[PDB]
């Protein structure tokens, strides 16, 4: 409820316009303490031997690899998804070959989601790209992930209060996943789990064109609402405000009326949709029960699962030279 | 030139300063040293908002814009067109506002009136204060400060209300809204209360202060009386930017995050989860 | 292809926005102002160039009077012809030619009644109540109104003048029976067998005594005397409340003065 | 300082008195006086007598029946859960229909319940302003606060009903609740693109600042000639006094015009009225006759332009999309 | 056995307006809370167990 | 007294009072027991419950 | 023991009354936070245990 | 007297009041007890508290 002074400033817009990041100098430092729990890249290893698709029995993916780049390839996933549980999360303890657990085959195609982020999504990931750690941040479940309906708490290794799993509970866990709202709409199951829904509502001529604007022919007004919702969860996620990306004196105008990562945002959405769709959603029958939503879906991911708060992942940091075996993927 | 009862009220006496120097009328208009100040400050800041208005892109009355300095200048003194002007229109404002306020306790202390106009009249500037200055100062620099211009001053307005998600959520500005929607509401009820107790209809006898008290009364109840009506306009009037500063101020300096967040301290207590 | 579309580049709104402002300007300068025109005009020239128009006729900028029917008897026009002109010779010379110069009192403003000490040229009536009784009354003469419970009662208090010398006591109040309001004071004043009221704005009131920086003790003997002891006309009350105002300038030389 | 204008020191106790009486409703006129002292400082003690009347009745049982619905749709919200409907209340809400139906009447889980009560409140708000017109009527006094009051619910009618009309939609109506009606007019202003950019909006602001300056300036100066007996304002109207010859003087000398004692509340009126008329005009032209008020402006030149600080960025989706997609629906 | 005096102080007006008031609000209190429970609720089809 | 009734006034309310508040207790006694053979609300503790 | 003179200054009629409010509001406090928790709630299908 | 009660009626009323608050709290003990026998709600200290 109190924020002491001095807040950090920047400037995103022309002046007198009073756009930019407004930020708390601890926040901040939290944040980077956090995100600098980032393992360090394991040491370069001499890429010389026959391809791993020679000497292992069951490798579709990392096949290119020889054993010493693949082993370390092994040793940085262990590190960013199960530190704790070690080889065993995914492995059979004498098979190293069995597919058996469902966290191999679940591994199996986040590896390839991974590079898939790395190589077709550089127009959002750009040079940091992605490794497990961005989600996962040191753990088997990462600790943002979505459903078709919303969840609390947002960190999900937090054992959630009787109310916030009651079903008198259902205003607030859409309020505090919208940034504290009261809009009364899941943005997330509407706009970022596909790409069924147009999110601009905005007309773009200064009077009403026939044939759109009366009657059954119009959008109803709950889009306008429900893409309000949408931002507010964007601007949550990214820990910033919509002057990051917008000059709100026309939300829905570009050139000199929108910024850069505002053109970023919108590859990120498409990403998060593409992501979604095409690789956590239809992993439903490998999880087990207990991974699954209400409506029995698998768990998928959102701004908040990469970006945690923070106008760019981790703030920044890479490991894209260091593992080039995540991407980009040369054909 | 006078109106007809005016002429036994224009004695000399009550300047704060200059004494019978400026102490004289032109016209209506009492000037004083503080006339004298305002009338300097005042052609000054419009001559420097037309010549800066005529080098900047547009000339159409609504699209004018003065803006002030970047961020990066912080306090220093900009380049006229950069900023520069801003601040030497934002001074002559300050000056002019503060001569007015002034001349008003010169003018009430000829009539042997009491100062509750100046004293008002201090509210906005307070306000303005507020969001050109002191919050500035908090933010650190003159570019935190709104830009002169009728649509422009608007989007900063916007722009600042974006910057924390949703303004509406801010306490200090519900507490605003609430004292200026109560204060047109309550105007409209004495202006409408005096004109029908004047105005009854078609040769109809003009009513009384027990007829004020009584429309009331039948009505919802209450009656505040006719110099408490006076004293509440006054109240919530004052109270609009007296009670917005504090959301003003806090913006940024006091709370970075979203202002629906905020009731975070409500809705978060342990007790009900 | 548009609704709203009057032309090419003429819509619905564009004209509604010179329309709004056409209702404003006209309902202001037509109408308003009319209305603010019905106190003081037409505006005089003591020390005028030219010939302006009769002040008895309906020059222009003169709205047409209408007609108050008061509650209890007659009628009033707005504006008032017989409060058109002022005649009481008022006690100021001038320091310098022309209107614009303020005017100096030629002694004693407050008695005189000139700056502000003004009073205005109201009825010789008493205000009354909508049941035809004398609106503001001292206790003595309206037992049935009373100070509420624990109130501080300031009857038998010793009020102190702007020099803070003893003035007088406290004899009685003055509520006003239509808005149950107090409005004044009732003093005996010493050194004298004489009542002065004094508005109850210009008395600071303690358990201790009532302290007033309007005027001095020694002045409180020159307040305008009420011609009925338990009752005040409208004229009566300007004077009294105009006596302390102009004491609010003129109690002291230096409260006439500039600070620099 | 005149203490007497900041509160009342020494208040007065009187006889138990009847009112004026009325041409009708004397009868009607019920409840024995209670004085609070705390209330007679900062004005009267007295609280009633109040008068019943029809009218009023009418206007508490439809309000009453409006309320009702309000509450119990929100209590429903939070599924009965009474400690939650307390947390929450502020965040919880009646909602006009989501989906678009036109302007056919919507199911009652998705806006029937929202349209009953909006026409119980406009019931109550009809059988409140007959109180108001008639109880100036039997008192003998103009209709001035009635026809005042009579443009405030027109306001009210063109947001909640006729808007939906004139666009054929009740998905544009307000929201009953206490966050949800603020949410609602960020949604009405993005929608129809900027309502700082609508010249109605700037009007009726315009006419609430113009009403806080009116009435700041004019109980200031009703208190600077306290002392005079300037509240007495109907006798200084039928006999005018010193206080408001010192008014009248102050303003002129001030700005070189003044009103009088009975125009000054003309003008008070007037502003007030203005307020709603302004927004009424705004709210009628809004969506019927413009789309998108800024682009409205750009057209007729007044927009402000700013060059970007950050670089320019042109829309990511330009001719991708139709564009009366934006507002309307697909199919 | 005294008890009968606390009327000549009480008001018995006043404490049964308070009571019907407070026995109100308790019963709705605990109707409602029921209601929102799946356990305990009557009106709707049951949920809460397969 | 201060509320208006008489000695005999204050005996006979109370004594109605207090037989109608007694009769009110006894029904709810009653209708709880009728209810928990309907919904048995207090449940044994569960296994894992501590 | 001079105790019952707390009811010639106390007014017992303003004492009673605030004891009403004050252990309804700790009653109705402690009822539902209770019901808040997984532990405690007696209402619900029992929760939050593996 | 600053109540208006008399010496008698503010010792009838102690002395009710005094009896009342007593039976109050000894049936809240009592309660209390059976409710931990429903549900003893002070665990014992868990294995790795401290
Ligand atoms: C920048 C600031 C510029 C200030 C310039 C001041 C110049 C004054 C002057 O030369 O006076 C000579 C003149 C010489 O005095 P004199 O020779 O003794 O008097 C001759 C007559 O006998 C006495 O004449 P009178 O007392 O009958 O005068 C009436 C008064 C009439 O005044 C008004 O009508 C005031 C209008 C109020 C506007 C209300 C706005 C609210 C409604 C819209 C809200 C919009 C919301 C969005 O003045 C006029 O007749 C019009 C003057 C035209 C110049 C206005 C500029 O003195 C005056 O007349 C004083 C009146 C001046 C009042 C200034 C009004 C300013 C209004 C601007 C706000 C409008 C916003 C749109
Ligand atoms: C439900 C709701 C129901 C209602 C709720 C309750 C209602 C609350 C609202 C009530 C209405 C508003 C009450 C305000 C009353 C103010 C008042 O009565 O002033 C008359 C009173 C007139 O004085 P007087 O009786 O004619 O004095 C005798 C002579 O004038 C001889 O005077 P002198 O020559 O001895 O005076 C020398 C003077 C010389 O002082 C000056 O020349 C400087 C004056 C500066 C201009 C005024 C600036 C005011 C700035 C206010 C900013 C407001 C927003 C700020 C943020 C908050 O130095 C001073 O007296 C003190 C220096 C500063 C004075 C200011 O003015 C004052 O004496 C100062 C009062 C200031 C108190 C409040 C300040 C804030
Ligand atoms: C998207 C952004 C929004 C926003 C952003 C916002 C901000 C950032 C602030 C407010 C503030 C305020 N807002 Mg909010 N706004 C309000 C209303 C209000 C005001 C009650 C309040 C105070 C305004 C003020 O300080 O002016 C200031 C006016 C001044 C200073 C006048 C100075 C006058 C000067 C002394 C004299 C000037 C004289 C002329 C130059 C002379 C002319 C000469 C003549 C002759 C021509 C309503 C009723 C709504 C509705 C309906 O939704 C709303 C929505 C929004 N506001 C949007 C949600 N507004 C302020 C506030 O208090 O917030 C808590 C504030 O800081
Ligand atoms: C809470 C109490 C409030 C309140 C109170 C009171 N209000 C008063 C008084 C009281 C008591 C007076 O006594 C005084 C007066 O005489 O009344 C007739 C006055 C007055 N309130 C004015 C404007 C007003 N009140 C607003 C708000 C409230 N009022 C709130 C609601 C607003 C809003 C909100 O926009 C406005 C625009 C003037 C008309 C007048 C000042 C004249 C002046 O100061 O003369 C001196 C100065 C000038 C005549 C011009 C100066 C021009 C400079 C040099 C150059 C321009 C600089 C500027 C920064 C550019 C801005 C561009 C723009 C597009 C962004
Ligand atoms: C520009 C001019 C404006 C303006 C003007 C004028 N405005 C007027 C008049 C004029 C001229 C009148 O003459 C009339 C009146 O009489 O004045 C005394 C009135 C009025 N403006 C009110 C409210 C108002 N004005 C607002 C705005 C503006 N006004 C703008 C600013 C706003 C805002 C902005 O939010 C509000 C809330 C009422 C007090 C009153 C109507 C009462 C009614 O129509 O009653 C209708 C009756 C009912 C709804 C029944 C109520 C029953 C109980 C009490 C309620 C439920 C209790 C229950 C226990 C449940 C609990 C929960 C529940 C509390 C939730
Ligand atoms: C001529 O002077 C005036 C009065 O006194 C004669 C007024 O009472 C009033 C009415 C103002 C009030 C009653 C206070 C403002 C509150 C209003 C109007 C409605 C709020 C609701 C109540 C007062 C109901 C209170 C019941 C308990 C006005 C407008 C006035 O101008
Ligand atoms: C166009 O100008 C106008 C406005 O500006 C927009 C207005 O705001 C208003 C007021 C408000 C509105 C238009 C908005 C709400 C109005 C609607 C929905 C339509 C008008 C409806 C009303 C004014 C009130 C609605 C009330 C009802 C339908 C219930 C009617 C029942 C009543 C009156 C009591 C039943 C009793 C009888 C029928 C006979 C006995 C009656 C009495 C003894 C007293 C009745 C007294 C009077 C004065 C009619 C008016 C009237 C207006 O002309
Ligand atoms: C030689 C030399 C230096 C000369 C200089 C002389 C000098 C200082 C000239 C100044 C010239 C300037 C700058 C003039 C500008 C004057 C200004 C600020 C005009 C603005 C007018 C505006 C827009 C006012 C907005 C408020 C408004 C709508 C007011 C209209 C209603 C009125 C007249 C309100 C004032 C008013 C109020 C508030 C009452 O309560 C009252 C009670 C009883 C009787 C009369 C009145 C009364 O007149
Ligand atoms: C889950 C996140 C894993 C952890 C932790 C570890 N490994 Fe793994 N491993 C995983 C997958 C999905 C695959 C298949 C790769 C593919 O492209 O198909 C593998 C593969 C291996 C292999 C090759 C097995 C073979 O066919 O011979 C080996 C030898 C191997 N992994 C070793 C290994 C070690 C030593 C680990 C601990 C440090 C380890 N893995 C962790 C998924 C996961
Ligand atoms: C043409 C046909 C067929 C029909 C037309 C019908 C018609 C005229 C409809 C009109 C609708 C209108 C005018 C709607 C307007 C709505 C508007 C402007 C609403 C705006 C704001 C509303 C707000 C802020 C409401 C807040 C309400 C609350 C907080 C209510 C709280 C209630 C309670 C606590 C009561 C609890 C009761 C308990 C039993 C649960
Ligand atoms: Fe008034
Ligand atoms: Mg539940």
């Amino acid at each position: 409820c109190f924020e002491p002074p001095p807040a950090i400033s920047t400037q995103t817009g022309f002046r007198g316009l009073s756009m930019g990041e407004v930020l708390h100098p601890a926040t901040v430092a939290a944040k980077k303490e956090r995100d600098a729990q980032y393992p360090p890249a394991l040491p370069a290893v001499k890429a010389e031997g026959q391809p791993v698709s020679k000497v292992y029995k069951n490798v579709k993916v990392l096949g290119d690899l020889t054993e010493p780049e693949f082993l370390r390839t092994m040793t940085a996933m262990t590190e960013w998804v199960s530190p704790k549980e070690g080889c065993t999360y995914c492995h059979d303890e004498a098979d190293l070959s069995s597919e058996a657990k469902y966290p191999f085959k679940v591994a199996r195609r986040m590896l390839e989601m991974t590079r898939h982020i790395n190589t077709d999504w550089t127009s959002h990931v750009a040079q940091t790209g992605v490794t497990c750690y961005t989600c996962h941040r040191g753990r088997p479940v990462p600790p943002y992930i979505r459903y078709l309906e919303p969840r609390l708490p947002l960190d999900n290794a937090i054992k959630p209060t009787f109310v916030e799993a009651d079903n008198s509970g259902h205003v607030v866990r859409l309020a505090k996943n919208t940034a504290y709202s009261a809009l009364n709409y899941d943005p997330f199951a509407m706009f970022l789990a596909n790409d069924k829904r147009e999110i601009r509502f905005v007309p773009q001529t200064a009077l009403p064109p026939v044939g759109v604007s009366r009657g059954m022919e119009r959008r109803p007004l709950s889009d306008a609402y429900a893409t309000f919702a949408l931002m507010m969860f964007i601007s949550d996620a990214i820990g910033t405000n919509c002057t990051f990306c917008h000059n709100p004196q026309t939300f829905e105008s570009w050139g000199n009326k929108s910024t850069p990562q505002r053109a970023i945002a919108w590859q990120g959405i498409k990403m998060t949709r593409d992501l979604n769709m095409n690789f956590l959603s239809p992993l439903k029958p490998v999880y087990p029960a207990n991974r699954l939503g209400a409506q029995g879906e698998a768990p998928m991911a959102d701004c908040r699962t990469c970006h945690q708060g923070v106008t760019k992942p981790l703030f920044g940091a890479s490991r894209m030279k260091d593992y080039p075996e995540l991407g980009p993927v040369k054909a | 030139a006078l109106l007809s009862f005016e002429r036994k009220y224009r004695v000399r006496g009550g300047t704060l300063i200059g004494g019978d120097l400026f102490d004289f009328w032109v016209g209506p208009f009492y000037v004083g040293f503080f006339g004298v100040s305002a009338i300097f400050f005042i052609f000054l800041g419009v001559s420097l908002i037309g010549y800066a208005a005529s080098q900047g892109p547009s000339l159409d009355p609504f699209a004018i814009s003065i803006n002030p300095p970047d961020l990066k200048y912080g306090f220093a003194g900009a380049p006229l067109l950069e900023g520069g002007f801003w601040q030497a229109i934002t001074v002559c404002a300050i000056g002019a506002f503060i001569s007015w306020q002034l001349r008003e306790v010169e003018i009430s202390r000829k009539l042997g009136m009491g100062w509750h106009v100046p004293i008002a009249f201090g509210v906005p500037i307070f306000m303005f204060l507020v969001l050109q200055v002191f919050r500035p100062i908090l933010m650190g620099g003159w570019g935190f400060a709104f830009p002169y211009g009728i649509l422009s001053h608007l989007d900063w307005v916007n722009n600042f209300g974006f910057q924390y998600l949703n303004w509406h959520y801010n306490p200090g500005h519900m507490s605003s809204v609430s004292f200026l929607f109560a204060n047109a509401m309550a105007l409209g009820l004495h202006g409408g209360l005096i004109l029908s107790v004047a105005n009854p209809g078609d040769g109809d006898k003009v009513k009384t202060a027990e007829h004020e008290n009584a429309y009331f009364r039948d009505v919802v109840g209450y009656s505040i009386g006719a110099l408490a009506i006076h004293r509440l306009g006054l109240f919530l009037a004052s109270n609009i930017f007296l009670t917005g500063a504090f959301g003003t101020i806090a913006s940024g300096p006091f709370w970075t995050r979203g202002w629906p967040e905020w009731w975070g301290w409500w809705l978060d207590i342990p007790f009900w989860s | 292809m548009y609704y709203g579309a009057l032309a090419n580049h003429l819509d619905i709104a564009q004209l509604a926005w010179y329309g709004h402002w056409l209702v404003i300007w006209t309902v202001v300068l037509f109408y308003l102002r009319r209305e603010d025109r019905r106190e003081g005009y037409p505006l005089v020239e003591p020390l005028g160039l030219v010939k302006l128009p009769s002040p008895d006729v309906q020059s222009g900028e003169l709205p047409y009077p209408k007609t108050f029917t008061l509650y209890h008897g007659g009628t009033v026009q707005a504006p008032n012809p017989n409060r058109r002109y002022e005649t009481r010779e008022l006690k100021l010379a001038q320091t310098d030619g022309f209107e614009g110069a303020p005017l100096a009192p030629t002694g004693n403003p407050m008695v005189d009644g000139v700056g502000p000490a003004s009073w205005a040229e109201r009825s010789e009536v008493v205000d009354s109540t909508f049941e035809g009784k004398a609106k503001i009354v001292p206790l003595r003469a309206a037992p049935e109104f009373y100070i509420a419970e624990g109130d501080l009662d300031p009857r038998g208090l010793p009020v102190f003048g702007a020099d803070g010398i003893e003035a007088g006591t406290v004899t009685d109040l003055w509520v006003d029976r239509s808005e149950y309001y107090f409005r004044y004071l009732e003093i005996s004043v010493a050194g004298s067998a004489r009542t002065a009221l004094m508005p109850l704005g210009f008395a600071s009131i303690t358990k201790d005594g009532v302290k007033v920086q309007a005027i001095l003790a020694s002045q409180f003997a020159n307040v305008p005397r009420l011609q009925s002891r338990d009752q005040i006309t409208l004229r009566e009350e300007d004077k009294v409340s105009a006596y302390y105002a102009g004491g609010l300038l003129y109690a002291t030389p230096e409260r006439a003065e500039p600070l620099l | 300082a005149d203490f007497q204008t900041i509160y009342t020191q020494i208040q007065a106790r009187g006889p138990d008195h009847f009112g004026p009486s009325g041409q009708w409703g004397d009868i009607d006129r019920v409840g024995k006086p209670i004085f609070i002292k705390w209330l007679g400082r900062i004005g009267d003690a007295q609280i009633g007598p109040v008068y019943l009347g029809a009218s009023g009745v009418g206007g508490i049982a439809f309000g009453l029946t409006a309320i009702l619905i309000i509450g119990f749709n929100m209590l429903a919200q939070v599924s009965f859960d009474p400690l939650q409907f307390f947390r929450q209340f502020f965040w919880l809400g009646l909602y006009p229909p989501k989906a678009q139906y036109g302007m056919g009447i919507p199911p009652l889980n998705d806006g029937g319940w929202w349209l009953m009560a909006g026409l119980m409140m406009t019931l109550s708000l009809g059988c409140w302003w007959i109180r108001v017109y008639s109880r100036a009527r039997a008192l003998g006094l103009g209709t001035h606060i009635a026809w005042n009051f009579a443009m405030a619910i027109f306001f009210v009618l063109c947001i909640g009903f006729f808007h939906p009309v004139l666009v054929g939609s009740w998905s544009e109506a307000v929201p009953f609740g206490i966050f949800p009606h603020l949410d609602w007019l960020t949604a009405f202003s993005m929608r129809y693109g900027n309502f700082y950019y609508c010249p109605w909006h700037g009007f009726s602001i315009g006419f609430a600042y113009g009403c806080g300056l009116l009435f700041a300036a004019h109980g200031a100066t009703i208190l600077a000639v306290a002392r005079f007996g300037g509240d007495r304002e109907i006798e200084q109207i039928t006999d005018r006094g010193t206080a408001v010859e010192r008014a009248a003087l102050f303003w002129r000398w001030t700005m070189g015009f003044n009103a009088t004692i009975e125009s000054i509340h003309r003008w008070g009126w007037f502003f007030s009225f203005m307020v709603m008329f302004s927004a009424s005009v705004g709210i009628l032209l809004t969506g019927t006759f413009v789309d998108n008020w800024y682009l409205w402006c750009v057209k007729h030149g007044a927009a402000p332009d700013y060059p970007a600080f950050l670089p320019a960025t042109p829309d990511p989706r330009a001719g991708t999309f139709d564009p009366r997609t934006l507002t309307g629906v697909p199919q | 056995s005294a008890s009968w005096k606390l009327w000549l102080i009480l008001d018995p007006r006043r404490v049964l307006t308070a009571l019907f008031i407070y026995l109100t609000v308790i019963a709705l209190l605990i109707h409602f809370g029921l209601l929102s429970t799946n356990r305990l609720n009557w009106w709707e089809f049951q949920r809460g167990l397969p | 007294s201060l509320t208006g009734l008489t000695e005999e006034e204050a005996k006979e309310f109370h004594s109605v009072f207090v037989s109608s508040m007694v009769l009110y207790l006894a029904t709810a006694v009653i209708v709880h027991y009728l209810v928990w053979t309907a919904r048995p609300w207090i449940a044994p503790i569960p296994k894992g419950w501590v």
